[PDB]
């Protein structure tokens, strides 16, 4: 029976997982979708380019930078996000779920990139196409002014 | 200067009309022992209970500004001041709570006097005394609320500084904030004596 | 329905309020006509706190209906 | 007919009250029950004899000059 | 005109209905003002918090509010041969209330100011700026507070 | 907050009590309407916050 | 494309932002190069531990892989993370009390005293039988409909009235119970009970009449002074004295609980030198000041023929002219209130 800790504070304990490598990603993914454990941060020394994850972290920031720039197209053009996954995860509950697969990830960071560039071009064309536009609008309306 | 003119101007005249009363003979007529006797002392006791409570206000707000406009500015890298520092603003708040106080103890002597024992002995000393001690109280508290809230705004900018750097500047919060404390009871001590009007 | 809604809620305090006031008056209450400066009738006070009352309890359910639909 | 003494009675069924809910919380969220419950009880007690002090042996009488003669 | 209550009593009383209002009024208009050029330089950028930032406007009011309520308690205690201890009474409730508003007034201007510039960076910071903005407004308080003390002894056991 | 709600009181509900007939019945709702926004606006989330 | 994208973009976002979150927790531990594991150091409530293990184990039983202790408790002197469990009634005052400052360790959480005090003390300065119905109904109306309003998105405002929704319930309440103490709806009074004041029984218009006590009002204040020209001198006087006691008793209730903390810390030394001191030097001066105050009120002066003390003029002479006592409160009250002074000062 979990303990009352509003008069006090629920007594805590430090606990080590010696978290294989092969397992690792998916070890995370349970302390994570427990939310229950607070990580305290061993390499508080190691700068923050020169600690063990940084390429990944690297990876998945790219990612997000693209996936930031394709909602930016999506406000920019009058075109709604579609909001979902709430209860995919069962967030809050405690309970496992299978995570993405190494391979998913991967297919997600070729794609963003994909994506960003074939996003890029169109936006190019579509930008020269309209001030092509606006310049010709301009033009007529000059030429439609009054004697 | 507009402001100087008048004041130039003003001591000018004064100055004049001294020398012409008191060359004419008449420099007594100019009689400020008169003026204390004969302005009544109900004038003096309300003045001084006003001029408490509005003083020490005004420097309880002055110092509130001049701490709130530097713990908002601080907080906006630095939120985690909002709270640390707000014991500041409260040495700013306390000085009007004194005057209030004050006041409240002030009030109890403004009783009615009759109309043959209004300018005695005792009334008058009771209208300097509420006079005075609510102008101490209220200047002590104007000065206390602004000097500890400049003590609070140097003590937020520390405080998002560097955490450690607050209790140091506290402690001249504390050193600044016995100042109205010490006007006070001044206060309480020169209208200790002192009766209601009778 | 934010008008309607914040109309009736101001309909039915007010209406409560109103015939309670009313009563109180017509009963003569200390509080209300105790005073010199208090009104010298009570009942005809009564009276026009309860046409108030009527009024506020017409608009009520006015409104009460307007949220309805 | 109410003295100190009518304070003193309420301050013990107040803390009789206070102890019987003590000893029967319910066991889930005991802290929260037994203290919210208590400390309001007592809070609540103490304002009612804060207010029923005040007014044992006052010594100021209401006065007033403009109740109508009729009351 | 008597000893106790001259023709010139009602002068101070008077001047004290006026101080509380003109006064309280002066420090609410100061905050108003100074509250509303920062909520038009943030709601620029940050309209959304506008009908929440705002309050400092709505305090700077309550200020013309409490000196409004000491001004019309003491417009109702002055008669045209009222005491002249009646009269200082009444000045010194408009004194206390008018400056003190005055005060809490000029202090909800710079503090709403500095917190809604603040706040559209902070949000965290907004309860930093009601609260720092509730100790501006207590002072205008207490001076109503003294103000009100003392309309309650303006006129009584007064001959 | 007492004294803030017994002069809302007499500044905009008492009046009512003055007035009779239709004026006295339409200054007594107009005048409830207002207190009662004063007294929620003001007494209520002003005074309350 | 665009809606392509958008069809998906949220799905990829949160998987994405999931593993650069789940990459980050792992950048904390400490990969053993010489083996081939991550030493993973994590702050769990321990009551959870047990929970922890469990799902730790269902990962291996859905992994089917083989692997040593995967979890071991440390003893290491480390500050602990400071965890209150809440619920929708106790998360509104314990976010009140973290607002200021997260609690130490194991410290007496101000959230649980706050459920109750911060109510009531907004309910003095409330009082009003009226606004703190008005107050409950609104809170009311988030409390019957939290769920539609939870489901729903708010405003900042309306998000924190709404996640206070019991802080304002318990406000309303104890409002209504003050004002009723006060006597107060809407700026008027009740007048339930028989009154312990009766006036003359005849006067005339505009006369001046004092009533006379003929009893004590059962629960609130007596409706006998309202709208009467010296109502408000009682009224303050009751208000201070009722809030200076209030405010001493919810100071040694707080004091008390610091002599809590340090008794679950085992700090004899803070006892000794910080609790007992404090609590002295406080007790001496404004506990000695309440207990006058109450006694006063206890007091028949005008039936004993004693005059009424001033305990604000004797507070003050207690420190500025010891043992100089204009009106004797109670028998040996100069040698109690120097000793009392010399207690202070020691």
């Amino acid at each position: 029976e979990k303990e009352e800790a509003i008069f006090r504070s629920a007594e805590m304990a430090l606990v080590q997982f010696y978290i294989p490598q092969e397992i690792s990603r998916d070890s995370a993914y349970t302390l994570g979708q427990l939310g229950l454990v607070q990580f305290r941060d061993l390499n508080s020394k190691v700068r923050a380019f020169q600690r063990t994850f940084v390429n990944e972290i690297r990876r998945l920031d790219n990612v997000e930078r693209q996936y930031r720039y394709f909602y930016s197209l999506l406000k920019k053009h009058d075109i709604k996000l579609y909001e979902g996954d709430t209860d995919k995860y069962l967030d809050g509950s405690g309970e496992l779920y299978v995570p993405p697969s190494g391979s998913v990830i991967d297919d997600y960071v070729r794609n963003a990139s994909y994506l960003e560039e074939r996003l890029i071009q169109m936006e190019d064309a579509t930008d020269q196409i309209e001030v092509q536009k606006n310049d010709l609008e301009q033009y007529r309306f000059i030429l439609q002014s009054g004697d | 200067s507009f402001s100087h003119f008048l004041y130039y101007l003003v001591l000018i005249v004064v100055i004049v009309y001294g020398l012409y009363k008191l060359f004419t003979g008449h420099g007594s007529d100019i009689n400020f022992g008169k003026f204390l006797l004969r302005t009544s002392p109900y004038m003096w006791a309300n003045l001084g209970i006003a001029l408490c409570v509005g003083l020490s206000v005004v420097g309880a707000a002055w110092g509130i500004f001049i701490t709130g406009s530097s713990m908002i500015g601080a907080g906006v890298r630095a939120p985690r001041i909002t709270t640390k520092n707000l014991i500041s603003i409260i040495f700013c708040e306390v000085v009007a709570i004194y005057g209030l106080i004050i006041a409240i103890v002030f009030s109890s002597k403004l009783t009615v006097a009759t109309a043959e024992n209004m300018y005695s002995k005792s009334n008058l000393y009771t209208g300097y005394s509420l006079f005075w001690a609510g102008i101490t109280v209220g200047a002590s508290n104007l000065i206390c609320g602004i000097a500890v809230g400049i003590t609070g705004a140097t003590a937020a900018i520390s405080d998002a500084a560097d955490s450690a750097l607050f209790v140091k500047i506290l402690v001249i919060e504390i050193f600044g904030s016995i100042l109205g404390l010490l006007g006070l009871i001044v206060g309480l001590l020169m209208a200790g004596k002192a009766s209601e009007f009778q | 329905t934010g008008k309607a809604w914040c109309c009736t809620v101001l309909s039915a305090f007010g209406v409560v309020i109103l015939s309670v006031i009313a009563h109180l008056f017509n009963t003569n209450h200390e509080s209300f006509v105790g005073s010199i400066n208090d009104p010298e009738d009570g009942p005809a006070v009564a009276h026009t706190v309860y046409l108030a009352a009527l009024v506020y309890l017409v608009f009520f359910v006015f409104c009460g209906f307007q949220v309805y639909l | 007919m109410s003295s100190f003494y009518t304070v003193v009675g309420v301050f013990i069924v107040v803390s009789a009250m206070s102890v019987l809910f003590w000893i029967m919380a319910p066991k889930n969220n005991q802290a929260v029950w037994r203290s919210t419950v208590i400390l309001t009880l007592a809070m609540m007690f103490l304002m009612w004899a804060i207010t029923f002090l005040c007014q044992l042996h006052p010594l100021v009488a209401p006065r007033r000059s403009d109740l109508r003669p009729e009351f | 005109m008597t000893e106790l209550c001259p023709v010139y009593a009602p002068f101070f009383g008077a001047i004290g209905c006026a101080s509380a209002i003109i006064f309280t009024s002066l420090g609410a208009a100061y905050g108003t003002a100074k509250s509303g050029v920062g909520i038009c330089a943030t709601c620029v950028l940050r309209p959304d918090l506008l009908f929440k930032n705002i309050v400092p406007v709505i305090m700077a009011g309550i200020i013309a509010i409490y000196g409004l309520v000491v001004s019309v308690l003491v417009c109702y205690s002055l008669g045209q041969k009222q005491a002249l201890y009646t009269g200082f009474i009444q000045l010194g409730a408009g004194l206390s209330v008018g400056l003190s508003g005055l005060a809490a007034g000029f202090a909800i201007g710079i503090v709403g100011d500095a917190g809604v510039r603040g706040s559209s960076q902070q949000p965290r910071l907004f309860v930093g700026m009601i609260l720092i903005l509730i100790f501006a407004e207590v002072l205008g308080l207490y001076g109503l507070i003294v103000a009100l003390l003392l309309n309650s002894r303006a006129t009584q056991d007064v001959v | 907050h007492a004294q803030l709600s017994s002069v809302l009181w007499t500044m905009t509900i008492q009046i009512a009590f003055g007035f009779r007939g239709f004026v006295g019945v339409f200054m007594t709702v107009a005048l409830f309407a207002m207190w009662f926004a004063l007294t929620c606006a003001v007494l209520v989330l002003m005074e309350g916050t | 494309e665009l809606y392509a994208i958008a069809k998906e973009l949220d799905s990829w976002f949160q998987d994405v932002t999931r593993e650069k979150a789940i990459f980050e927790i792992l950048n904390k531990s400490n990969y053993d190069t010489n083996r081939k594991i991550l030493i993973a150091e994590g702050w769990i409530p321990r009551d959870e531990l047990a929970t922890l293990q469990a799902r730790l184990g269902e990962m291996i039983a859905r992994l089917g892989i083989d692997v040593p202790s995967i979890i071991q408790v440390l003893d290491t002197n480390h500050t602990p993370p400071t965890f209150h469990r809440t619920n929708k009634f106790t998360a509104g005052f314990q976010s009140i009390c973290d607002c200021y400052g997260i609690a130490q360790y194991r410290e007496i959480n101000a959230g649980l005293p706050t459920i109750v005090t911060f109510p009531f003390m907004f309910a003095i300065m409330f009082g009003d039988m009226g606004h703190g119905f008005l107050m409950t109904l609104a809170a009311l109306s988030l409390v019957l409909n939290e769920k539609k309003i939870n489901k729903m998105k708010r405003g900042e405002i309306f998000d924190m009235a709404f996640t206070g929704r019991y802080i304002i319930l318990l406000m309303g309440v104890f409002s209504m119970y003050t004002g009723f103490l006060y006597n107060d709806i809407f700026s008027k009074t009740m007048t339930i009970f028989k009154s312990g004041w009766k006036w003359p029984d005849h006067w005339k218009k505009g006369e001046s009449i004092t009533a006379t006590s003929v009893g004590t009002y059962p629960i609130g204040l007596d409706w006998a002074w309202h709208g009467t020209e010296n109502a408000l001198l009682f009224s303050n006087s009751y208000k201070m004295k009722l809030s200076i006691l209030m405010g001493f008793i919810h100071m040694t209730y707080s004091y008390f609980f610091s002599l809590a903390n340090h008794l679950y810390f085992n700090s004899m030394i803070d006892i000794i030198g910080n609790f007992i001191p404090g609590l002295l030097f406080m007790q001496g001066i404004f506990g000695y000041l309440s207990v006058c105050i109450v006694y006063k009120w206890a007091v028949d002066w005008v039936k004993d023929g004693k005059p009424a003390p001033g305990l604000l003029n004797m507070l003050i002479n207690m420190f500025l002219s010891p043992g100089t006592i204009d009106d004797e409160l109670y028998p040996h009250q100069a040698k109690v209130q120097v000793f009392l002074l010399l207690m202070a000062l020691v």
